[PDB]
């Protein structure tokens, strides 16, 4: 408040703070069949995406398989654990930095 | 060389911004299949592609929709359908 | 009842005929055509039974009880008969050539077709152009349109009302798409042929894909052909008339043009041999004057 | 995800009118229709993820379960019960919903049903706003006058 | 009924409605003047009223005070009252953006395709209410305001 | 990769150093939030990057 920061942003920070702590709760499991990972439960997925408040599952579908502007054509790849996980702490650093 | 020239230039015609990645849908129209006394080989490729998308449609449809029911193989039997070709148009080309 | 009197038969008129059910031994029946009263034998358990007759133009063939072709036929020579020629079946959609002019491609219907379920008005091709968009927004990507059929009959027509259509929903004044539109007219008239089985021809193999935004507007296009008939220009016979475009240059154009060039008439020209009088088409004015304003 | 549309020629005497029926028969024959028919008949024709399910169709189920965040197949089957169907009628895949032909239609009559009567409460409230304000106003020029 | 504090504003209301003759009620008078008294729902108390579908005259329609206030007290029982909650469902289903973009059009293309009807001077006394900027309302401060009635 | 540093040996160990030194990111989930409903998400990703 000395500063001269209005509360909002305050609150902003928090809820940034609280995203970037939630944000490691998606678990994942493997599809039985392939390397595609499978996604039983969104119950932290909605918390953190109503957190930033955006759509889901266009979130979901991207996250989980996404689509590669290889500039061939237009084509989504099957990840594996490790992708999904290093996109995780991808977006945690980020957000942090 | 003449028609290859001019269908160059009602590209550039339609040549205006080329922005990429945010959606597209295909139209497509092939030539007709006839059985005319006097043919070349290119009526015959013709031909030959017409049942090659035939094929084309009724393996992807069939068999497609089968492997799916299989893929999340809740409650399913596998069902009789038949009505391949293949190894007819298999017989175009094969040095092996 | 219980067998409807009038199963269908193979027959000859028709693919198939109605029977009329009656004493019976060992599958052995001498059934009578009730449209014609002719009793005729039978042995072979070739019953194609029909629904009660209350269904008359069915929207969708999933109705039905049994999975007969006569009633089928029958169905489709109804349609015919009253010019709803856009029947479908199930996932997809079959047509059959009208060979006749009707006024439903009027803007108050492209305007009627804007948006609504697959349910709700008779089945026409805008409705499924319109359909294609809202299904390419409703997923990720990549609508598709694939038509396929023996020779070439509607092979052009119905892509050329797709693109319309497109382009009257392709908004944000229209001058790009009318470009777009009067392309298919160049290439055409450049393209088109007259064959034994149809005086209209494609000679080639057309694809098209449309390029949207997020809005889903044109902001450009690319078309690739497919080996067109190169021997189809010496070789002449019986309705081989090669190419329109020599067939009306050779005329169709000013007199000054013709002492400039070196063109002949239609027996002094030494590769050039028929009688081209068969052209109910038009009169030659539109495929220069309408191309070089198209240009 | 292709879509198709045929076309079928009536006749070889390139004129309109009066088709022979054999010649189409034969076409259909060997297009293979009738194989799409019996699918169409016995397989499954419609597949839907579990949640654009749950949010689009919510109107109908008249019971809005309030435990968001969570349970989202939980939700679907709260939403099957809604639906009173019989076993037939639905099969619970891993990620996707597997129904038969003429579910979606009822599903959109019985909607568009349900949301006449909140579009016309919606307009009587508006109509009751604007008797308010114009007896406002008819008071207010009394008084003025 | 309740005290004679109603029957004394219905009768400063009989004044006030003095068109034609104070005298004589129109049910088209009372029915709006009545909505306009805390009566919301007025569509189906047409038919559920007057008992009648003959609605031809708008001039000498029989309607008196004597039988006006028994029918009034009959229908103040309160047959239906909603609440905002199934209203703003319904404006979010409606909503094809969630924010308040451009609302007007397809507001006019519903209310001119409702049953009811409305006709275009409706359309103009919407833009006022603080409904003035195109869609400044995400469907809960119109609900808000409209409720105040 | 033991060295002699300012007081002494010390002990280092590969974990995929290139990794995290060129650290990934996915493009899509980026393009996601440049558009997003607070203003205050959106202005961590409202910069050019
Ligand atoms: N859908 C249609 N509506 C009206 N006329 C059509 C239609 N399809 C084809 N025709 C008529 O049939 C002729 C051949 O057209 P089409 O089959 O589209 O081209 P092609 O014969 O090269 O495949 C045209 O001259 C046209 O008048
Ligand atoms: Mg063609």
């Amino acid at each position: 408040t000395i500063m001269g920061f209005t509360e909002e942003e305050q609150t902003s920070i928090l809820r940034v703070v609280s995203s970037v702590l939630q944000l490691g709760n998606i678990v994942f499991k493997k599809e039985r069949n392939t390397d595609q990972a499978s996604m039983p439960d969104n119950t932290a997925a909605q918390k953190v995406c109503h957190l930033m408040g955006i759509n889901v599952t266009d979130f979901t579908r991207s996250i989980l398989t996404p689509r590669i502007k290889v500039g061939r054509d237009v084509v989504q790849k099957a990840q594996t654990k490790e992708q999904a996980d290093f996109a995780i702490e991808a977006l945690a650093k980020a957000k942090f930095e | 060389r003449l028609f290859r020239w001019i269908l160059t230039r009602v590209n550039k015609a339609l040549d205006k911004t080329k922005r990429q990645g945010a959606s597209f849908l295909g139209i497509l129209d092939i030539a007709g299949f006839e059985i005319f006394e006097i043919n070349s080989f290119e009526q015959l490729c013709i031909n030959y592609t017409n049942e090659k998308l035939q094929q084309l449609f009724n393996h992807t449809m069939f068999i497609l929709e089968q492997e799916e029911y299989q893929r999340e193989g809740i409650e399913w039997n596998f069902i009789d359908f038949g009505l391949d070709l293949q190894p007819c148009i298999e017989l175009i080309e094969r040095p092996t | 009842w219980s067998a409807k009197k009038l199963v269908w038969v193979p027959s000859e008129k028709h693919g198939f005929e109605a029977a009329s059910i009656k004493e019976e031994k060992g599958d052995e029946v001498t059934v009578e055509l009730q449209e014609n009263g002719k009793k005729v034998t039978l042995s072979k358990d070739d019953i194609q039974k029909m629904n009660p007759p209350k269904f008359s133009k069915v929207e969708d063939m999933a109705e039905l009880t049994c999975l007969n072709e006569a009633s089928v036929l029958h169905n489709l020579r109804e349609r015919y008969f009253s010019g709803l020629i856009y029947t479908y079946s199930g996932l997809f959609c079959v047509v059959i050539n009208p060979y006749k002019q009707l006024p439903i491609y009027s803007e108050k219907i492209i305007d009627m077709y804007k948006g609504k379920k697959r349910h709700e008005m008779p089945p026409h091709i805008y409705a499924i152009a319109d359909t294609a968009y809202r299904s390419m927004l409703q997923d990720r990507e990549d609508q598709s349109i694939l038509c396929t059929g023996e020779s070439g009959a509607g092979k052009t027509e119905n892509t050329k009302k797709v693109i319309q259509y497109l382009a009257v929903v392709a908004s944000s004044y229209g001058e790009l798409e009318k470009q777009l539109l009067q392309a298919n007219p160049i290439l055409e008239a450049f393209g088109n042929a007259k064959t034994v089985k149809n005086d209209n021809s494609s000679r080639f193999g057309k694809f098209i894909r449309i390029n949207f935004d997020v809005t889903g507007y044109i902001v450009g296009a690319n078309i690739e052909t497919y080996l067109l008939e190169k021997s189809r220009a010496i070789r002449q016979a019986k309705d081989e008339r090669t190419f329109h475009i020599f067939y009306y240059l050779i005329a169709g154009a000013s007199e000054q043009m013709r002492n400039d060039l070196l063109l002949e008439g239609f027996n002094n020209y030494t590769f050039l041999s028929n009688g081209h009088v068969p052209i109910p088409a038009q009169q030659d004015d539109e495929m220069f004057q309408e191309t070089l304003e198209a240009m | 995800n292709p879509n198709f549309v045929r076309c079928i020629i009536p006749n070889h005497e390139k004129r309109a009118g009066k088709l022979d029926a054999h010649l189409v028969l034969e076409q259909l024959r060997c297009n293979g229709v009738l194989e799409g028919i019996r699918i169409c008949r016995q397989g499954f024709p419609n597949r839907i993820v579990f949640q654009e399910f749950r949010q689009r169709y919510e109107i109908l189920a008249a019971n809005a379960i309030p435990k968001g965040f969570m349970d989202g197949k939980q939700a679907c089957i709260l939403m099957i019960k809604a639906l009173e169907l019989d076993p037939n009628l639905y099969r619970i895949g891993q990620s996707k919903i597997f129904f038969r032909t003429g579910v979606l239609a009822h599903l959109e009559e019985e909607r568009d049903l349900k949301i006449t009567d909140v579009i016309i409460a919606f307009q009587a409230q508006c109509r009751g706003y604007l008797a308010r304000k114009a007896f406002a106003k008819r008071q207010q020029q009394l008084t003025a006058m | 009924d309740f005290s004679e504090e109603q029957t004394a504003e219905f009768k400063e209301a009989f004044q006030l409605f003095d068109r034609t003759g104070d005298g004589k009620i129109l049910y088209s008078q009372c029915g709006d003047v009545m909505r306009a008294l805390g009566q919301n729902p007025t569509n189906a108390e047409v038919m559920k009223v007057l008992g009648n579908p003959k609605s031809d005259e708008m001039n000498l329609k029989t309607l008196k005070f004597e039988q006006f206030l028994p029918m009034m007290q009959t229908i103040a029982k309160n047959k239906d009252q909603g609440c905002f909650e199934d209203y703003v469902e319904g404006l979010r289903v409606f909503d094809k953006e969630g924010n308040g973009t451009v609302m007007g059009a397809e507001i006019r293309h519903v209310l001119v395709t409702l049953g009811e009807k409305m006709t275009e001077e409706e359309v103009e006394q919407l833009v006022a209410g603080h409904e003035d900027s195109n869609g400044c309302i995400n469907y809960e401060e119109l609900v808000r305001m409209v409720l105040s009635g | 990769f033991c060295i002699l540093h300012y007081a002494g040996k010390v002990t280092y160990n590969a974990s995929a150093w290139l990794t995290k030194n060129m650290d990934p990111l996915n493009d899509n989930v980026t393009s996601l939030l440049n558009q997003s409903s607070d203003k205050f998400v959106a202005d961590l990703w409202k910069d050019v990057d």
